[PDB]
């Protein structure tokens, strides 16, 4: 609700919850070089 | 959005449609952020020079839609708006400066398969993520040509970060600090951007540290859509969070 | 073009 609200945020019940990825996602961890 | 595809169910649960009352029609895109806050472009409800300046009472959120224009019964909520807050220096009369609003709910909504909310930057997550040539997300209802062209449903396209030099360099506009630009250069080879009706959307990264999907940008002005030589600007979320934590601990519950 | 929604979201 402000950054440090919702502990929950950003994980979507039919993806990151259920270790499900969407069709796309891939392309933009491939992009972020120079971090994992 | 153009050059995009459709998305998939659930795939962006936080996206919000803005929808004017009467007549009944797409205003633009906007977030969910909390159970009882929305996030859009303050261009999306008040903008002078074209006489538009809306009022809680003009406007509906409906969220956890897939279908632009169907009503999804049992799927889709719609929202009655107590509250809009607008910055109070955001810049109409020159360059779109600081283009961002907060609008409060009537009652807060309940979360399910198909509404939850993004989640909003901290400085570290803007440091390491908002590097040109990485790529993010936008979706909207917005049309799928510069001049139709509108979706059966939600669309979505992901575009890389561009260096500030060359997003200076391809307009007449002062660009600010509270703006990023994004979208392909005319020699990379693939295309896409938003397009009208998609202003007020997110433009998202997903965190490769704790794989929470990250609300960095919204989507503000363009100068046609997709044009060669052109790009996509953006409110930069992560300058303007001061202010977004001033207005929900203030006019917060 | 839009559905119509339900009058209790109108009032
Ligand atoms: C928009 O309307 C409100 C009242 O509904 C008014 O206070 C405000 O001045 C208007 N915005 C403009 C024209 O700057």
């Amino acid at each position: 609700t402000f950054g440090s609200g919702e502990a929950d945020c950003g994980l979507r019940p039919l993806f990151e919850k259920k270790s499900l990825e969407d069709k796309t996602e891939r392309e933009l961890l491939e992009s972020y070089i120079d971090g994992r | 959005i153009v050059e995009g595809s459709d998305a998939e169910i659930g795939m962006s649960p936080w996206q919000v449609m803005l929808f004017r009352k009467s007549p009944q029609e797409l205003l633009c895109g906007a977030s969910l952020i909390s159970d009882r806050w929305v996030l859009t472009a303050a261009h999306c409800l008040l903008y002078p020079p074209w006489d538009k300046n809306f009022t809680e009472n003009d406007l509906l959120v409906r969220i956890g839609k897939h279908s632009r224009t169907r009503y999804e019964r049992n799927i889709e909520k719609i929202s009655m708006l107590e509250k809009i807050y607008i910055h109070p220096r955001y810049n109409w009369r020159e360059n779109l400066d600081r283009d961002i609003a907060l609008m409060k709910l009537k009652k807060p909504v309940a979360f399910s398969d198909y509404i939850h909310p993004v989640c909003l930057p901290d400085r570290e997550t803007a440091a390491s993520l908002l590097q040109a040539g990485y790529k993010g997300r936008v979706t909207g209802w917005g049309n799928l040509k510069e001049t139709w062209g509108q979706p059966s449903v939600l669309q979505v396209v992901n575009l890389p970060i561009v260096e500030r030099p060359v997003c200076k360099d391809s307009t007449r506009i002062r660009i600010t600090d509270n703006m990023f630009c994004a979208g392909y250069k005319p020699d990379e080879g693939k295309r896409g951007d938003a397009c009208e009706g998609d202003s007020g959307g997110p433009f998202v990264m997903k965190s490769p540290f704790n794989n929470r999907w990250y609300q960095m940008g919204i989507v503000s002005w363009g100068e046609g859509c997709d044009r060669d030589g052109k790009y996509g600007f953006y409110t930069h979320v992560f300058r303007l969070k001061k202010w977004i934590q001033k207005v929900i601990d203030q006019f917060g519950e | 073009d839009f559905e119509e929604i339900p009058e209790e979201y109108l009032q």
